[PDB]
DNA sequence: GGATGGCGCCCGAACAGGGACTG
DNA sequence: GTCCCTGTTCGGGCGCCT
C-alpha cells in the first residue's frame, strides 16, 4: 500500500547475534498465540537458519488483565541502526499518563533489505522442537526507527487534539505516548479517554505520573550532641568524598580534632571553629551542583545503591561527579522483601524520569550479580522499552555517602 | 526418495570461492564401501556426475556407524565451512526425559537416510564436489557432486533440523494433542489414546513424512518398552540412563581424566552425590593430552566414592504438571553442591551438581545463591516453571546476609531443611566500634620499581610494629597489615584501614579464597569474638592513619 | 586415523573497568 | 600514562545425542 522508506545500518556494523534466553511456559504459550495472529495478518514471516541474525524475545503480563504483550529486546539492534526538541514542560505538569501506542507501527511496512536484521526465535519447552524463527514485515515494536519513520504520520493524527488542547504536552518515545496536563484528577482521565478514542479512529497501560512531586535527595550530614573519634572519622571521609562534588566543602578544623592515635570510642568535644565548619558544610550541600550541562551526544549513567530496608538511592550523570539528579526510591519494609523485584521497579522509575526530563534512556550500573538479574528481571518488567545496563560490585563507601538517617 | 521441500538458499562469504583440495589415499575396504554408496546415490538422484567444468574438490572418508555394520560417507568440508555464510543454529538445547509427561501410548521411530533425503540449493551444489577413486588401471576415479545435504558441512545440521520442523508443522497443527519430540531424525511420539488408536495415528505420521520424502524404516521403529531414546531407557513409569562404564587405567593422563570427568558430569544427572573437584583440579596448567599426571590422595579418595555411587541402582520419573516442582540442595566441601528435583518424596525427576568456583573470594551463602540460580534457569528449560527449594540454611542466616550485603540478592520460595552440613556465616563484622577493644591503625605501602614494601600498624595503646615484604604489591601490603593487626590483637579489636580494596573483601565475609593470605585473614576473623573495621581516606593527615603511613612509607616511598 | 551441529563441564587466555601510584 | 586486581567471554579439550 504505502511506499517503503530505505533504512540501513551504521558503517562497519553487522546485524545483531544475541542468543535467546530460557522463557517460562506461560510466556512461550503467549508468544506462540501472538506470533500466529501476527503471521496471519502479514506482520511477520517464517525464516530459516540462513538468516544469521537473531534478537531475543519474551512477554510481559500487565497488572490486572488476561492479556500478554510481546517484547523484543531490540536495544542491540538500535545501537547498530543508522541515526524534534524535547518538551521542557512535561516535567512540570500535575499529572502525566503513559499510553501504549505500539499497535500503530503495524500499518507501515519495513524496508525489504532491513527485515533480515529483525529476526527472533521462539524456543520450545524441554527442547521438544528446534527454535522457530521469524522476521518482521512491518515496523517492529521497540525499534529505534519505528517512531522515526512513523513521525510524519504521527503528527497528522495528534494535530487536531494538540490544537484543541494547547495546555497539553504530548511527547512520544519508542512505543509510548506521554500525555501531561494541569487538569484536575478526573478531567485529566476524561481527556485521556478522548485521546484514546481519537487514536482508535485511525488504527488500531500504566500507571499515572506526577512530575510535580519528583524531589531530590541531597547529601545530608549527621547531627549529634556527642561525637566520638569514629563518628568524626566517618564524617571526615564522607565530606572528603563530597568535596569532589561540592568544592566548597572543607574539613580542616574537623581533622585537627583527630591528631594523635586515639581509640574509636573516645568522645571528642567539638570546638567552635569545628562546629562552625560543620554548619557551613551543611549549607553547601544544599546549593545545587554548579556547572552541569546536559550533553545529548553522551550516555546517561545511572548508579544505584542498595541502602537496605527497602531504600534505594540513585544518581544520574554523564561526567564523574557531575550529577544531573540525585534521588531515592523507597518501598515496603516487610520481611518478604524481594530485592530483585524492587530493583527492576527502581530502574523502571529511573528510566521513566529520564525519558520525561531528557527524553533518553540511561545506562544503569546495577549492584547485582549478572546471573541473578537475567534470571528474574523479566518477571517484573512492565515497560515497552528496555534500557541498557552493566553489572558492578560497588564499594561500600558510596553506600554510606548517599545514606539516610 | 528426495523431499519435495524447497531448498534453503545458501551463499559463500563475500569474495570467497569454493574449495580446491585433493583427495588423500583411502583404504581398499573404504573404497569398496564408498563406491556402492555412490553408485546407488547416483541412481536415486542424490548425487550427480560432474566433469571438467567443475574446478572444485573436497576429500572424503568413511567411518563405521553405531550400527557398526554399514559405512557412513563423510566429507572433510573444513575448507568450504570456512568460506560458507554464517547460520543461526535452531537447536537450542537437548531434551531431557525428566521433562516428559506420562503418556498412555508411546512410539519412538527414526527417519532413514535423513540428510540424504533433503535437497541442497542448486546454486551451491558445485562447491560440494568430491572425487572417489577405484581399482587403479582397471577404472579411473569418478567425480560427483552433492544434490542433497552432505555429512561434514557446516550448514547441514541447521538446514535439516529447520526443514524437519517445516515438514512436521502441518501434522502438529492438525494433531495438537500428539506430542512429537523432534531431535534430528529421532521422533518420540506420545498420545493419550488407546494403543489401537495410537498406532493408527503413527501410520498417519509415517504417511505424512513419506509424502515429504522421509521414510521411517521398521528396523528403527520401536514399538515396545523400554524405548531407546536420547541415550536413556523409557519404561512406562520410569526412565534410566544407559550403563556408564568409567575408565580404569593406572597411569592416568590428561586425556584420560578429561573423559572420566566428562562421564561423571553425564552421570550426575541421576546419580546423586557426584563430586569432581579434586579430579578437575589436576588438569590445571597442562599442555598436552598425552601428558601423564599422577592422582593425588584426595583424587584417589574422590574417585573411589564416585565408583561406589555408580554401582547402585537408580532411576528417574516423569513430570506431572498438576504438582509442584521441588529442588533440594545438599552441601559438599570445597565449594561443591548437589541437588535433587522431585515432586513426590524419594521419587526424583532428576539430580545434578554445582561446583563452579566463581570469584577470587566468596562464602557458602554466595555459592548457595549461585546454585539456586543455576537450578532455576535449568528448571525453566526442562519444565518451564520455577521450583520450590529446600535449602540447608536457616531463615535467620539468610536474613542476616541480605541485610548487610550491599548487593541485591534473592532466593525464591524455599524452606529450611536440617540436613548437615548447614550453611552459616563463620564471622560477623561489627556495625559500631567496640568499647574496650584496642584500636589498630593499619597501613601498607610498596614500591613499584623494586617490589619492596612494608606493612605495619600503630595502636592507641602505644604499640607499633613494622614488617618488611619482598615481591609484593600495594594491595598485598594493605592486606598484610590487616593480617598483622589480627595476629597481635585480642579477641576484640577495632581496625582502621585506608584501603577500600581490603575493606571491600572483608565486608563480603568470605570463608574461602584463592589467595592464601586472605585465607589466613579469614582464619583469624573466625577466632575473634568481635571485629570492627573502619575506613579513612589515605594521605589526608587523619590520625593515627598518619602515624602508621609515615612508618610504612619510610624507606620505600618518596 | 581424516567431518559437522547442539548442549553440558573445566580450564587458561584475552580482553574491560576501577583504583592507586610518581614526581 | 602504568601496575594491580577482578570481572566476563571466549575457545580448547573431553562427555552426551547426521
Ligand atoms: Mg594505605
Amino acid at each position: 500500500p504505502i511506499e517503503t522508506v530505505p533504512v540501513k545500518l551504521k558503517p562497519g556494523m553487522d546485524g545483531p547475534k544475541v542468543k535467546q534466553w530460557p522463557l517460562t511456559e506461560e510466556k512461550i504459550k503467549a508468544l506462540v498465540e501472538i506470533c500466529t495472529e501476527m503471521e496471519k495478518e502479514g506482520k511477520i514471516s517464517k525464516i530459516g537458519p540462513e538468516n544469521p541474525y537473531n534478537t531475543p524475545v519474551f512477554a510481559i503480563k500487565k497488572k490486572d488483565s488476561t492479556k500478554w504483550r510481546k517484547l523484543v529486546d531490540f536495544r542491540e539492534l538500535n545501537k547498530r541502526t543508522q541515526d524534534i526538541p524535547h518538551p521542557a514542560g512535561l516535567k512540570k505538569k500535575k499529572s502525566v499518563t503513559v499510553l501504549d501506542v505500539g499497535d500503530a507501527y503495524f500499518s507501515v511496512p519495513l524496508d525489504e533489505d532491513f527485515r533480515k536484521y529483525t529476526a527472533f526465535t521462539i524456543p520450545s519447552i524441554n527442547n521438544e522442537t528446534p527454535g522457530i524463527r521469524y522476521q518482521y514485515n512491518v515496523l517492529p515494536q521497540g525499534w529505534k526507527g519505528s517512531p522515526a519513520i512513523f513521525q510524519s504520520s504521527m503528527t497528522k493524527i495528534l494535530e487536531p487534539f494538540r490544537k484543541q488542547n494547547p495546555d497539553i504536552v504530548i511527547y512520544q518515545y519508542m512505543d509510548d505516548l506521554y500525555v501531561g496536563s494541569d487538569l484536575e484528577i478526573g478531567q485529566h482521565r476524561t481527556k485521556i479517554e478522548e485521546l484514546r478514542q481519537h487514536l482508535l479512529r485511525w488504527g488500531l497501560m500504566g500507571y499515572e505520573l506526577h512530575p510535580d512531586k519528583w524531589t531530590v535527595q541531597p547529601i545530608v550530614l549527621p547531627e549529634k550532641d556527642s561525637w566520638t573519634v569514629n563518628d568524626i572519622q566517618k564524617l571526615v571521609g564522607k565530606l572528603n568524598w563530597a568535596s569532589q562534588i561540592y568544592p566548597g566543602i572543607k574539613v580542616r578544623q574537623l581533622s585537627k580534632l583527630l591528631r594523635g592515635t586515639k581509640a574509636l570510642t573516645e568522645v571528642i568535644p567539638l570546638t567552635e571553629e569545628a562546629e562552625l565548619e560543620l554548619a557551613e558544610n551543611r549549607e553547601i550541600l544544599k546549593e545545587p551542583v554548579h556547572g552541569v550541562y546536559y550533553d545529548p551526544s553522551k550516555d546517561l549513567i545511572a548508579e544505584i545503591q542498595k541502602q537496605g530496608q527497602g531504600q534505594w538511592t540513585y544518581q544520574i550523570y554523564q561526567e564523574p561527579f557531575k550529577n544531573l539528579k540525585t534521588g531515592k526510591y523507597a518501598r515496603m519494609r516487610g520481611a518478604h522483601t524481594n530485592d530483585v523485584k524492587q530493583l527492576t521497579e527502581a530502574v523502571q522509575k529511573i528510566t521513566t524520569e529520564s525519558i520525561v526530563i531528557w527524553g533518553k534512556t540511561p545506562k544503569f550500573k546495577l549492584p547485582i550479580q549478572k546471573e541473578t538479574w537475567e534470571t528474574w528481571w523479566t518477571e517484573y518488567w512492565q515497560a515497552t522499552w528496555i534500557p541498557e545496563w552493566e553489572f558492578v560490585n560497588t564499594p561500600p563507601l558510596v553506600k554510606l555517602w548517599y545514606q539516610l538517617e | 526418495p528426495i523431499s519435495p521441500i524447497e531448498t534453503v538458499p545458501v551463499k559463500l562469504k563475500p569474495g570467497m570461492d569454493g574449495p580446491k583440495v585433493k583427495q588423500w589415499p583411502l583404504t581398499e575396504e573404504k573404497i569398496k564401501a564408498l563406491v556402492e554408496i555412490c553408485t546407488e546415490m547416483e541412481k536415486e538422484g542424490k548425487i550427480s556426475k560432474i566433469g571438467p567444468e567443475n574446478p572444485y574438490n573436497t576429500p572424503v572418508f568413511a567411518i563405521k556407524k553405531k550400527d557398526s555394520t554399514k559405512w557412513r560417507k563423510l566429507v572433510d568440508f573444513r575448507e568450504l565451512n570456512k568460506r560458507t555464510q554464517d547460520f543461526w543454529e535452531v537447536q537450542l538445547g537437548i531434551p531431557h526425559p525428566a521433562g516428559l509427561k506420562k503418556k498412555k501410548s508411546v512410539t519412538v521411530l527414526d527417519v532413514g537416510d535423513a540428510y540424504f533425503s533433503v535437497p541442497l540449493d542448486e546454486d551451491f551444489r558445485k562447491y560440494t564436489a568430491f572425487t572417489i577413486p577405484s581399482i587403479n588401471n582397471e577404472t579411473p576415479g569418478i567425480r560427483y557432486q552433492y544434490n542433497v545435504l552432505p555429512q561434514g558441512w557446516k550448514g547441514s545440521p541447521a538446514i535439516f533440523q529447520s526443514s524437519m520442523t517445516k515438514i512436521l508443522e502441518p501434522f502438529r497443527k492438525q494433531n495438537p494433542d500428539i506430542v512429537i519430540y523432534q531431535y534430528m531424525d529421532d521422533l518420540y511420539v506420545g498420545s493419550d489414546l488407546e494403543i489401537g488408536q495410537h498406532r493408527t495415528k503413527i501410520e498417519e505420521l509415517r504417511q505424512h513424512l513419506l509424502r515429504w520424502g522421509l521414510t521411517t524404516p521398521d528396523k528403527k521403529h520401536q514399538k515396545e518398552p523400554p524405548f531407546l531414546w536420547m541415550g536413556y531407557e523409557l519404561h512406562p513409569d520410569k526412565w534410566t540412563v544407559q550403563p556408564i562404564v568409567l575408565p580404569e587405567k593406572d597411569s592416568w593422563t590428561v586425556n584420560d581424566i578429561c573423559k572420566l570427568v566428562g562421564k561423571l558430569n553425564w552421570a550426575s544427572q541421576i546419580y546423586p552425590g557426584i563430586k569432581v573437584r579434586q579430579l578437575s583440579k589436576l588438569l590445571r596448567g597442562t599442555k598436552a593430552l598425552t601428558e601423564v599426571i599422577p592422582l593425588t590422595e584426595e583424587a584417589e579418595l574422590e574417585l573411589a566414592e564416585n565408583r561406589e555411587i555408580l554401582k547402585e541402582p537408580v532411576h528417574g520419573v516423569y513430570y506431572d504438571p498438576s504438582k509442584d516442582l521441588i529442588a533440594e540442595i545438599q552441601k559438599q566441601g570445597q565449594g561443591q553442591w548437589t541437588y535433587q528435583i522431585y515432586q513426590e518424596p524419594f521419587k526424583n525427576l532428576k539430580t545434578g551438581k554445582y561446583a563452579r568456583m566463581r570469584g577470587a573470594h566468596t562464602n557458602d551463602v554466595k555459592q548457595l545463591t549461585e546454585a539456586v540460580q543455576k537450578i532455576t534457569t535449568e528448571s525453566i528449560v526442562i519444565w518451564g516453571k520455577t521450583p520450590k527449594f529446600k535449602l540447608p540454611i536457616q531463615k535467620e542466616t539468610w536474613e542476616t546476609w541480605w541485610t548487610e550485603y550491599w548487593q541485591a540478592t534473592w532466593i525464591p520460595e524455599w524452606e529450611f531443611v536440617n540436613t548437615p552440613p548447614l550453611v552459616k556465616l563463620w564471622y560477623q563484622l561489627e556495625k559500631e566500634p567496640i568499647v574496650g577493644a584496642e584500636t589498630f591503625y593499619v597501613d601498607g605501602a610498596a614500591n613499584r620499581e623494586t617490589k619492596l614494601g612494608k606493612a605495619g600498624y600503630v595502636t592507641n595503646r602505644g604499640r607499633q610494629k613494622v614488617v618488611t615484604l619482598t615481591d609484593t604489591t600495594n594491595q598485598k601490603t594493605e592486606l598484610q597489615a590487616i593480617y598483622l593487626a589480627l595476629q597481635d590483637s585480642g579477641l576484640e579489636v577495632n581496625i582502621v584501614t585506608d584501603s577500600q580494596y581490603a575493606l571491600g573483601i572483608i565486608q563480603a565475609q568470605p570463608d574461602q579464597s584463592e589467595s592464601e593470605l586472605v585465607n589466613q585473614i579469614i582464619e583469624q576473623l573466625i577466632k575473634k569474638e568481635k571485629v570492627y573495621l573502619a575506613w579513612v581516606p589515605a594521605h589526608k593527615g587523619i590520625g593515627g592513619n598518619e602515624q602508621v603511613d609515615k612508618l610504612v612509607s619510610a624507606g620505600i616511598r618518596k
